[PDB]
Protein backbone atom coordinates (compact mmCIF):
# COMPACT_ATOMS: atom_id res chain seq x y z
CA UNK A 1 0.00 0.00 0.00
CA UNK A 2 1.06 3.63 -0.11
CA UNK A 3 0.31 6.21 2.70
CA UNK A 4 -3.08 8.48 2.02
CA UNK A 5 -2.27 11.42 -0.14
CA UNK A 6 -0.65 14.01 1.76
CA UNK A 7 0.67 12.07 4.56
CA UNK A 8 3.69 9.88 5.39
CA UNK A 9 2.13 7.27 7.96
CA UNK A 10 -1.04 6.34 9.23
CA UNK A 11 -2.04 6.11 13.01
CA UNK A 12 -4.61 3.65 14.39
CA UNK A 13 -6.36 5.19 17.46
CA UNK A 14 -8.57 2.76 19.11
CA UNK A 15 -11.85 4.82 20.14
CA UNK A 16 -13.55 2.18 22.64
CA UNK A 17 -10.73 0.60 24.54
CA UNK A 18 -10.14 3.70 26.26
CA UNK A 19 -6.97 2.43 28.09
CA UNK A 20 -5.27 0.79 24.23
CA UNK A 21 -2.76 2.91 22.77
CA UNK A 22 -2.22 3.50 19.17
CA UNK A 23 -0.51 1.40 16.70
CA UNK A 24 1.10 3.19 13.37
CA UNK A 25 1.67 1.81 9.53
CA UNK A 26 4.77 2.84 7.77
CA UNK A 27 4.63 2.36 3.56
CA UNK A 28 8.73 2.81 2.93
CA UNK A 29 11.26 0.51 5.09
CA UNK A 30 13.58 4.17 5.55
CA UNK A 31 11.01 5.33 7.54
CA UNK A 32 12.15 3.42 10.56
CA UNK A 33 14.98 1.81 12.22
CA UNK A 34 15.60 -1.24 14.26
CA UNK A 35 17.30 0.01 17.00
CA UNK A 36 16.95 -2.61 19.81
CA UNK A 37 16.87 -6.19 19.77
CA UNK A 38 14.67 -7.27 22.51
CA UNK A 39 15.17 -11.36 24.16
CA UNK A 40 12.24 -12.05 26.70
CA UNK A 41 9.67 -14.63 28.18
CA UNK A 42 6.29 -13.74 29.03
CA UNK A 43 6.06 -14.34 33.03
CA UNK A 44 2.81 -16.36 34.52
CA UNK A 45 1.36 -14.32 37.26
CA UNK A 46 1.04 -15.37 40.25
CA UNK B 1 26.58 -5.32 7.96
CA UNK B 2 24.87 -5.26 11.23
CA UNK B 3 26.30 -5.50 13.90
CA UNK B 4 24.37 -6.54 17.76
CA UNK B 5 26.00 -4.91 21.01
CA UNK B 6 24.85 -6.81 24.16
CA UNK B 7 24.05 -3.63 26.77
CA UNK B 8 24.63 -5.00 30.43
CA UNK B 9 21.82 -4.53 32.89
CA UNK B 10 23.64 -1.69 34.89
CA UNK B 11 23.76 0.60 31.58
CA UNK B 12 20.84 3.39 31.77
CA UNK B 13 20.52 2.47 27.80
CA UNK B 14 18.91 -1.17 28.93
CA UNK B 15 17.59 0.42 31.63
CA UNK B 16 14.76 3.11 29.80
CA UNK B 17 13.92 0.22 27.51
CA UNK B 18 13.55 -2.49 30.32
CA UNK B 19 11.18 0.31 31.59
CA UNK B 20 9.42 1.20 27.88
CA UNK B 21 8.67 -2.45 27.69
CA UNK B 22 7.11 -3.07 30.91
CA UNK B 23 5.02 0.01 31.56
CA UNK B 24 3.24 -0.72 28.27
CA UNK B 25 2.13 -4.14 28.83
CA UNK B 26 -1.78 -4.39 28.76
CA UNK B 27 -4.89 -6.80 29.12
CA UNK B 28 -6.15 -7.63 25.89
CA UNK B 29 -9.78 -8.67 24.73
CA UNK B 30 -9.18 -12.03 23.88
CA UNK B 31 -8.15 -13.15 27.20
CA UNK B 32 -4.02 -13.94 26.13
CA UNK B 33 -5.29 -16.37 23.47
CA UNK B 34 -2.71 -14.73 20.54
CA UNK B 35 -0.03 -13.30 22.70
CA UNK B 36 -0.51 -15.06 26.14
CA UNK B 37 -1.19 -14.81 29.81
CA UNK B 38 1.21 -12.09 31.65
CA UNK B 39 1.10 -8.87 33.50
CA UNK B 40 4.81 -8.46 32.67
CA UNK B 41 8.33 -9.53 31.03
CA UNK B 42 11.60 -11.51 31.97
CA UNK B 43 14.18 -9.38 30.08
CA UNK B 44 16.80 -11.92 28.84
CA UNK B 45 18.80 -9.95 27.15
CA UNK B 46 18.39 -5.96 25.05
CA UNK B 47 20.90 -5.66 22.26
CA UNK B 48 21.98 -2.51 20.35
CA UNK B 49 21.35 -2.63 16.24
CA UNK B 50 24.35 -0.77 14.19
CA UNK B 51 24.40 -0.64 10.89
CA UNK B 52 25.60 2.36 9.09
CA UNK B 53 24.03 1.66 5.97
CA UNK B 54 20.36 1.19 7.44
CA UNK B 55 20.94 4.32 9.41
CA UNK B 56 22.36 6.39 6.53
CA UNK B 57 19.22 5.50 4.73
CA UNK B 58 17.23 6.12 7.63
CA UNK B 59 18.31 9.62 8.02
CA UNK B 60 18.34 10.43 4.41
CA UNK B 61 14.44 9.62 4.63
CA UNK B 62 13.89 11.25 8.03
CA UNK B 63 15.30 14.68 6.32
CA UNK B 64 12.86 14.58 3.20
CA UNK B 65 10.09 14.25 5.61
CA UNK B 66 10.45 17.01 8.31
CA UNK B 67 11.38 19.23 5.40
CA UNK B 68 7.68 18.30 4.14
CA UNK B 69 6.10 18.73 7.34
CA UNK B 70 7.23 22.10 9.01
CA UNK B 71 10.91 20.58 9.99
CA UNK B 72 9.19 17.96 12.03
CA UNK B 73 9.67 14.55 12.25
CA UNK B 74 7.09 13.62 14.10
CA UNK B 75 9.43 10.57 15.40
CA UNK B 76 8.47 8.16 18.15
CA UNK B 77 10.26 4.92 19.25
CA UNK B 78 7.40 1.90 19.10
CA UNK B 79 7.49 -1.69 19.30
CA UNK B 80 7.43 -4.27 16.32
CA UNK B 81 7.16 -8.31 16.81
CA UNK B 82 6.33 -10.40 13.51
CA UNK B 83 8.40 -13.42 13.00
CA UNK B 84 11.06 -11.44 10.55
CA UNK B 85 12.43 -10.00 13.35
CA UNK B 86 16.04 -11.73 12.44
CA UNK B 87 15.53 -10.93 8.49
CA UNK B 88 14.63 -7.10 9.33
CA UNK B 89 17.72 -6.51 11.94
CA UNK B 90 20.33 -7.64 8.79
CA UNK B 91 18.24 -6.47 5.58
CA UNK B 92 16.34 -3.52 7.39
CA UNK B 93 12.65 -3.02 7.58
CA UNK B 94 11.17 -3.81 3.40
CA UNK B 95 7.78 -2.68 2.35
CA UNK B 96 7.86 -5.15 -0.43
CA UNK B 97 7.60 -8.11 2.30
CA UNK B 98 4.72 -6.26 4.29
CA UNK B 99 1.33 -6.93 1.78
CA UNK B 100 -0.44 -8.48 4.47
CA UNK B 101 -3.67 -6.59 4.68
CA UNK B 102 -4.30 -5.68 8.06
CA UNK B 103 -6.94 -3.26 9.79
CA UNK B 104 -5.15 -0.40 8.51
CA UNK B 105 -3.80 -2.05 5.02
CA UNK B 106 -0.60 -3.29 3.78
CA UNK B 107 2.39 -2.19 5.42
CA UNK B 108 4.89 -2.25 8.08
CA UNK B 109 3.14 -1.89 11.90
CA UNK B 110 4.47 -0.66 14.93
CA UNK B 111 2.59 -0.56 18.25
CA UNK B 112 2.77 1.50 21.69
CA UNK B 113 1.46 -1.45 23.97
CA UNK B 114 4.57 -3.83 23.71
CA UNK B 115 2.57 -6.77 24.93
CA UNK B 116 0.26 -5.77 21.35
CA UNK B 117 3.64 -6.47 19.46
CA UNK B 118 3.45 -9.60 21.49
CA UNK B 119 0.61 -11.00 20.00
CA UNK B 120 2.47 -11.32 16.29
CA UNK B 121 6.08 -12.78 17.55
CA UNK B 122 4.46 -16.48 16.42
CA UNK B 123 2.42 -14.70 13.61
CA UNK B 124 -1.11 -13.54 13.01
CA UNK B 125 -3.07 -13.85 15.90
CA UNK B 126 -0.06 -15.68 17.55
CA UNK B 127 -0.10 -18.95 14.52
CA UNK B 128 0.41 -21.73 16.25
CA UNK B 129 2.17 -20.43 19.03
CA UNK B 130 5.75 -21.16 19.98
CA UNK B 131 7.83 -23.75 17.55
CA UNK B 132 8.72 -26.21 20.13
CA UNK B 133 5.22 -26.64 22.32
CA UNK B 134 2.86 -25.08 19.90
CA UNK B 135 1.78 -22.93 22.71
CA UNK B 136 0.84 -19.36 22.22
CA UNK B 137 1.13 -18.55 26.33
CA UNK B 138 4.44 -20.27 26.55
CA UNK B 139 6.40 -19.57 29.42
CA UNK B 140 9.65 -20.99 28.57
CA UNK B 141 10.47 -20.26 24.92
CA UNK B 142 12.39 -16.54 24.09
CA UNK B 143 10.52 -14.71 22.07
CA UNK B 144 11.86 -11.46 20.37
CA UNK B 145 10.47 -7.79 19.62
CA UNK B 146 12.26 -4.81 18.27
CA UNK B 147 12.04 -1.25 19.47
CA UNK B 148 12.52 1.08 16.66
CA UNK B 149 12.81 4.38 15.95
CA UNK B 150 10.09 5.22 13.42
CA UNK B 151 9.43 8.70 11.34
CA UNK B 152 5.83 9.19 11.13
CA UNK B 153 5.86 12.65 9.45
CA UNK B 154 2.14 14.00 8.67
CA UNK B 155 0.09 11.13 10.16
CA UNK B 156 -3.32 10.03 9.15
CA UNK B 157 -5.62 9.48 11.99
CA UNK B 158 -7.55 6.63 11.54
CA UNK B 159 -9.84 6.23 14.73
CA UNK B 160 -10.25 2.36 14.72
CA UNK B 161 -13.54 0.62 16.71
CA UNK B 162 -10.83 -1.81 18.86
C1 LIG C 1 3.28 -13.93 9.61
O1 LIG C 1 3.18 -13.14 10.84
C2 LIG C 1 2.68 -11.85 10.67
C3 LIG C 1 2.70 -10.96 11.75
C4 LIG C 1 2.18 -9.66 11.65
C5 LIG C 1 1.65 -9.17 10.43
C6 LIG C 1 1.13 -7.79 10.36
C7 LIG C 1 2.32 -6.81 10.54
N1 LIG C 1 3.44 -7.07 9.61
C8 LIG C 1 4.39 -6.17 9.40
O2 LIG C 1 4.40 -5.18 10.13
C9 LIG C 1 5.52 -6.55 8.61
C10 LIG C 1 6.68 -5.80 8.71
C11 LIG C 1 7.86 -6.09 8.06
C12 LIG C 1 7.97 -7.20 7.23
N2 LIG C 1 9.09 -7.62 6.62
C13 LIG C 1 10.23 -6.93 6.51
O3 LIG C 1 10.38 -5.73 6.75
C14 LIG C 1 11.23 -7.67 5.98
C15 LIG C 1 12.44 -7.25 5.65
C16 LIG C 1 13.15 -8.29 5.18
C17 LIG C 1 12.39 -9.39 5.21
O4 LIG C 1 11.14 -9.04 5.73
C18 LIG C 1 6.84 -8.00 7.15
C19 LIG C 1 5.64 -7.71 7.81
CL1 LIG C 1 4.21 -8.88 7.57
C20 LIG C 1 0.24 -7.61 11.56
C21 LIG C 1 -1.24 -7.23 11.30
O5 LIG C 1 -1.70 -7.70 10.01
C22 LIG C 1 -0.93 -6.90 9.08
C23 LIG C 1 0.45 -7.43 8.97
C24 LIG C 1 1.64 -10.07 9.35
C25 LIG C 1 2.16 -11.37 9.47
ZN1 LIG D 1 7.58 -23.10 24.05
Amino acid sequence: AHSPPGHHSVTGRPSVNGLALAEYVIYRGEQAYPEYLITYQIMRPE
Amino acid sequence: GTILIDLSPDDKEFQSVEEEMQSTVREHRDGGHAGGIFNRYNILKIQKVCNKKLWERYTHRRKEVSEENHNHANERMLFHGSPFVNAIIHKGFDERHAYIGGMFGAGIYFAENSSKSNQYVYGIGGGTGCPVHKDRSCYICHRQLLFCRVTLGKSFLQFSAM
